[PDB]
RNA sequence: GCUCGUAGUUGAGCAUGGAAUAAUAGAAUAGGACGUUCUAUUUUGUUGGUUUCUAUAGGGACGGUCGGGGGCAUCAGUAUUCAAUUGUCAGAGGUGAAAUUCUUGGAUUUAUUGAAGACUAACUACUGCGAAAGCAUUUGCCAAGGACGUUUUCAUUAAUCAAGAACGAA
């Protein structure tokens, strides 16, 4: 695992077994980059980065024994520092 | 910086210990280094003015600690664990009490009491 | 322009919220191509001027 | 929780200790101006200081405050272009806050008072002992100054704190007293 | 000896034991400092050993360091050197090596404590080197109390890994380039 | 058994794969034009991009932490044994197989209630805490602590310790 991680999410609901986050971090995450805790465990990766520019959701694809109904509201899902690229490189450019 | 003195004066009358004095002229002018005042230097300064401790710091620390044990023990009498740690601190008191009494800063009649 | 029927997996415990989440995904929006499109998958940013919901049936979903 | 409630604590002590002395300030500064106005000159610090002092002996107040105009009228105050106009007018404001920063000097002098009026303001809202005994002075030919200037070893190397013990014997103490008063110890002690 | 420096010793031990597998009795080589300071201070080798480690010891000592304590010429060291039993090293008689070096070669072998031997040595950046190698536990005698120095950085790696390697071993082991149509070079 | 401790001693994503052909680039053998170079056969590969993001010991103090550590109240739960009411009917228990026992006066099994002395399932532990003994239901009170960092009136303060003492075992 890395060393510094960076919070990236906050938990939204469930759906159809998988996570939604609120994107509580500037940037976007890469594809499939993998989803950690404040304990540096994995918990999934990145499916699907959805929602309006002001505000991002993605939903994380939860892995061997990680039940989306497990977590509850206000829990933090946390992201590798290398894993997030900026916002501006998906808008056109001038 | 006679004031300085004078607050040195007061403070030990008043019942602090050196360690404490420092700390709090250290807070009180903002001093920068923790080298310019210290507990020696205040020992030196209570020296000059006609001033001593009766008993050293650490083993006043150590009654302290053996008269809140013998406190806790009187209102739970079923602890013996509190009995094993009295134990140890007055054996601890004892022998900073022999050694004390060995370099004079304690006097040769000092007898502590249980 | 396009006209759509979405079909919910589940009926909604309050029906007005899809006309909400209708008007969150109005404006400049994150996508990505689907798997059958020819087009190359990469995340790109697609602009949805305007949407009005024509009707919501949740009991047929 | 009692780190929570130790913080509000300290947190409420700092506000009030803040609160205590910044109406000290202000009405120090207040009878300070009138002095002037009625001095028509510069005030000395020794003169702020005595008044700090007396406004630290007695429990401030607005018989306090009756007293602390008295004294501002005691015997010891008897003992004692257009832009030229603007510089003139600053050099004034800051000679107000050189007066107002002497102020803060001697609040600071009185810090620990201040505490301990705060301390006696909380118990009255809420409403062993470390003992010293008197010794033979002796400063070993060393003043309060270049005691703070030494270093620790250098004081430890020039006398020990286990020599001048409370309970060590007299002939031993003016045993050691004798060697450390030589006149060329010290020097080369100074030197060094 | 008083008990917190007891149970810091103890849980040095089992960390010693659990990652290094150390077994009672205890391997201990002394040196020929230690074997002086011991006859000067009159202090019990063995009997500080036992108290130290809290369990049986066994004392050893190499040629170049006993040799050294002949080139002392100290009759009492010698017969002190001669009551622990003998662990010969291979070196050359004539030409010793010195009892740092030497008590290395018989310690460290490829960076690791091979043997399981622990260190009672006075020497000071032997023991340094020696912290280097993991697993190594070292004791001298300062002041007439001996001391056993603290877990090294490379043992509490040393047991980190093993720790690891223990969640996913044992029982839990699993078991390219353009058309030459598309680039034509000119005619 | 553990600890303290005296005498003494020591130190101080866009339809896949194969065959043939074409094209392109390289490497070999052999040859022309004047060592340079190009020109015939073998062999080795390869078959354009973007869909707008575009292409040292022993003590003390302070700070932030931490623990199935101790004691006293308090709140639950779990399983046994006994007793009392139903329902049912000929076995139950145990063993290698039996047997001592309980049993139409109803044993065993099921349901409910009461009493007693106890323990805190999984998580969970040879590495957590405690000097040992030992230590995990909830909520309060009391005092004590370990490790880390900053340091100390800091060594005639320490280490070995017969006697003796506290806890535990008995
Ligand atoms: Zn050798």
């Amino acid at each position: 695992p890395p060393d510094t991680v960076l919070e990236m999410g906050a938990f939204l609901h469930p759906c159809e077994g998988d996570i939604v986050c609120r994107s509580i971090n500037t940037k976007i995450p890469y594809f499939n980059a993998p989803i950690y805790l404040e304990n540096k465990t994995q918990v999934g990766k990145v499916d699907e980065i959805l929602g309006p520019l002001n505000e991002v959701f993605f939903t994380i694809k939860c892995g061997d024994g990680v039940q989306a109904t497990s977590f509850k509201e206000g829990d933090k899902f946390y992201i590798a520092a290398d894993k997030l690229l900026p916002i501006e490189r998906f808008l056109p450019k001038p | 910086s006679e004031s300085v003195i004078e607050q040195i004066v007061k403070y030990a009358r008043k019942g602090l210990t050196p360690s404490q004095i420092g700390v709090l002229l250290r807070d009180a002018h903002g001093v920068t280094q923790a080298r310019v005042i210290t507990g020696n230097k205040i020992m030196r300064i209570l020296k000059s003015n006609g001033l001593a401790p009766e008993i050293p710091e650490d083993l006043y620390y150590l009654i302290k600690k053996a008269v809140s044990v013998r406190k806790h023990l009187e209102r739970n009498r079923k602890d013996k664990d509190a009995k094993f740690r009295l134990i140890l601190i007055e054996s601890r008191i004892h022998r900073l009490a022999r050694y004390y009494r060995t370099v004079a800063v304690l006097p040769p009649n000092w007898k502590y009491e249980s | 322009e396009y006209v759509c029927i979405v079909r919910l997996h589940d009926a909604l415990k309050d029906e007005k919220d899809l006309g909400r989440s209708l008007e969150n995904l109005t404006g400049a929006l994150f996508q990505r191509p689907p798997l059958i499109s020819a087009v190359k998958r990469q995340l790109r940013v697609r602009t949805i001027y305007e949407s009005n919901l024509i009707e919501f049936d949740n009991k047929r979903n | 929780e009692k780190r929570k409630i130790k913080e509000q604590i300290k947190a409420e002590k700092e506000t009030a200790l803040q609160k205590k002395k910044t109406k000290k300030l202000n009405k120090l500064t207040d009878i300070l101006e009138q002095l002037t106005k009625e001095y028509g000159a510069e005030i000395n610090a020794d003169m702020v200081k005595k008044i700090t002092d007396t406004l630290l002996k007695n429990d401030f107040k607005e018989e306090e405050w009756d007293n602390v105009v008295a004294e501002l009228f005691n015997e010891e105050f008897y003992q004692q272009r257009k832009k030229s106009k603007k510089e003139e007018k600053l050099q004034k404001k800051k000679e107000k806050r050189k007066v107002n920063e002497l102020v803060e000097n001697a609040l600071e002098q009185n810090k620990l008072a201040l505490i301990e009026e705060v301390e006696k303001e909380e118990e009255e809202r809420k409403s062993l002992k470390f003992r010293y005994r008197e010794v033979s002075p002796e400063s070993f030919g060393l003043t309060a100054r270049e005691i703070f200037a030494a270093d620790d070893t250098d004081l430890n190397e020039f006398i020990g704190l286990k020599k001048f013990a409370p309970y060590r014997s007299k002939e031993l103490r003016a045993k050691d007293k004798r060697k450390v008063m030589k006149a060329r110890r010290l020097r080369e002690w100074r030197k060094k | 000896m008083r008990q917190k420096r007891a149970k810091s010793y103890r849980k040095q031990l089992l960390v010693y034991s659990h990652t290094f597998k150390f077994r009672e009795p205890y391997q201990v080589l002394v040196d020929n400092q230690l074997v002086l300071e011991c006859n000067n201070s009159n202090f019990n080798l063995p009997s500080g050993l036992k108290r130290t480690l809290q369990a049986d010891v066994k004392v050893m000592i190499t040629q170049c360091c006993i040799q050294a304590l002949y080139e002392t010429r100290n009759d009492g060291a010698i017969n002190l050197a001669k009551q622990f039993e003998r662990r010969r090293c291979n070196h050359s008689f004539k030409d010793p090596k010195s009892p740092a070096e030497c008590i290395e070669s018989v310690v460290n072998i490829s960076g690791a404590n091979k043997h399981r031997y622990v260190v009672a040595s006075q020497d000071i950046d032997l023991r340094r080197k020696l912290r280097t190698v993991p697993g190594v536990p070292l004791i001298h005698l300062t002041r007439s109390v001996m001391v056993m120095e603290p877990l090294s950085t490379a043992s509490a790696k040393a047991s980190k890994i093993t720790e690891e390697q223990k969640l996913y071993k044992g029982l839990n082991d699993p078991n390219k380039a353009p058309n030459p149509l598309s680039v034509k070079k000119k005619k």
